[PDB]
């Protein structure tokens, strides 16, 4: 009965949330002598994660000092990950400048769990760092720097990002450049953001919902609506998201015919009982006046 | 203005509310599509030729080739909630989306 | 407040559109960006010499010596779709990446 | 939940030394116990209360201390990690490292 089939155990049992059966078998092989490893400290920190179990997640972490795997980039990992989602994000950055290497995924595990916490100008040094220090940004890094970029206004780190996603071949990337549509709406920019949804080979949802929110946001609300329809002529099928921008854009003007077009597509799509939906539809329907109907949408 | 592909005002949603316990059958619905339609028309022949769609799953509601002056006509009628211009599905394909009805036959979808 | 590496707004990557059936050959567009360049700069010597890099594969653009205000002026220039400052690829070789371009000379990026 | 030892009255401090160079092995020691008599008010008490250490897998030490003693070495300078300490070995209930009785450093 190896280490390996331990583990097995311990990690299918910590995915179900099982945390007291998975320490009895942890506790099991200890007293066994069989030495737990990398997957097992790294598999219990994940359900720790998980579930916000933080004072596991702190006894874990002394017994991982303890047993010599300080620095071990895959417990590491987890411990930023496990203090992270345990809202610690001062003990996070504790784990991070204590190892002695780190991967992208190191530098993506603590730039996500900043970007969470509103902590943006800190995610943007840290992907500064990255670069500094000849560590590749990835898919997850761009699209999560140029969100806080957005969210931040910081323009120019933005624009430098653009040039330097451009160069390391991630044009035909949707996530990073649905980041890109975000970050110059956000700053402002309605102009440049619709040049990168131009340029775009290939969009999904999000790189409609992205610009029609900036749109909504810019008050540019006829424009949003052309793109709608425009979505709705390439076969992309609107979300949750989609029906609440452009119900709220119809309730921002007298668009109630759209509107009750609107209402007809989100009764076929499966949508009306959608609580966001519900609600745009209520206020579409209050804004245009006929508050009967809202009261329709209302008592369902 | 923006008009939604195929909302033409020459089809039209009509959404319907039955009692949820117990609700009636698939067939009772359809049963009810059908005679609404044809209070409105005046004729049973003309309601099952102007019925294109309907569904009993993710709706209960029909959809008709009627003009928009018939369309008001259903306001405030038995069970009858939504009368909203249909739009289509599938762009593509011209499609207004639920199962189909053509002449009594029954086409489910997906 | 913080910058890229090698982001000193004194080099400028300039990314160009071009035509799609067909693309243009690859010298013709280099030669769009030795001319456009020079139509700023105001004449080809200046261009030729501020040239420092190009692509025509992983994107279509070239990459110059220029301030921040002269980058201004290709913006509404045929063919100019982006002037974004340009930082380094390779910061321990403070590399800006593309193939150079070294008085007409041409060496291919690795 | 709980790892046995793990009675929140058994602390793991770890604490971070310069490294050009390292601090001596008697050096780092007495880093604990002044750290230890900081909190508790006296190097006679801190004396009483470390039971193990590391200068060599981890530097830091472990102490009999209640919860809300060991909240006041956050902050201190050098102090890394204020972590409830867990048995290495649930049969003997023992916490590891090199021991400290009370001056009898006998390694592990």
């Amino acid at each position: 009965p190896t280490v390996v089939t331990y583990n097995t155990l311990i990690d299918g049992l910590c995915k179900a949330g099982k945390l007291d059966e998975a320490l009895k078998l942890f506790e099991e092989m200890v007293e066994k002598g069989i030495k737990p490893d990398e997957f097992t400290f790294s598999s219990v920190l994940k359900a720790c994660a998980r579930l916000g179990a933080l004072e596991l997640g702190k006894q874990i972490h002394g017994y991982v000092i303890k047993s010599g795997f300080e620095g071990n980039v895959v417990v590491y990992n987890a411990l930023i990950d496990m203090y992270s989602k345990c809202g610690l994000l001062e003990e996070a950055r504790k784990v991070f400048d204590e190892m002695p290497e780190k991967d992208v995924v190191t530098y993506n595990t603590l730039i996500d769990g900043l970007c969470k916490a509103g902590k943006l100008d800190e995610a943007l040094k840290l992907f500064e760092e990255m670069v500094e220090k000849g560590i590749k940004p990835d898919e997850f890094t761009f699209s999560s720097v140029l969100k806080a970029c957005a969210r931040l206004g910081a323009l120019e780190l933005g624009k430098q990002i653009h040039g330097y996603v451009i160069k390391s071949g991630f044009e035909s990337n949707v996530v990073v450049y649905n980041a890109l549509i975000d970050m110059y709406s956000k700053c402002g920019l309605l102009e440049e953001a619709r040049k990168v949804f131009d340029e775009m080979p290939e969009k999904d949802v999000v790189t409609y919902n992205t610009l029609i929110d900036g749109l909504c946001k810019a008050g540019k609300l006829d424009e949003a609506l052309k793109l709608f329809e425009e979505m709705v002529e390439k076969g992309i099928k609107p979300d949750e998201f989609t029906f609440s921008s452009v119900l709220k854009a119809c309730a921002r003007l007298g668009a109630l015919e759209l509107g009750k077009q609107i209402h007809g597509y989100v009764i076929k799509s499966g949508f009306e009982s959608n609580v966001v939906v519900y609600n745009a539809l209520i206020d579409m329907y209050s804004k245009c006046g006929l508050l009967e109907e809202a009261r329709k949408v209302f008592d369902e | 203005t923006i008009m939604l592909p195929g909302s033409d005002y020459n089809h039209w949603l009509i959404v319907m509310e039955f009692p949820k316990d117990p609700a009636p059958s698939r067939d009772q619905m359809i049963d009810t599509y059908l005679n609404t339609l044809a209070t409105v028309l005046g004729s049973m022949e003309e309601a099952k030729k102007n019925m294109y769609a309907f569904s009993t799953t993710t709706y209960t509601g029909f959809q008709c080739t009627i003009d928009e002056e018939t369309s008001e006509k259903f306001k405030g009628l038995p069970g009858v909630l939504w009368v909203l211009p249909d739009s289509y599905i599938d762009v593509k394909n011209k499609d207004y989306g639920g199962d189909k009805y053509i002449n009594g036959e029954i086409i489910p979808s997906t």
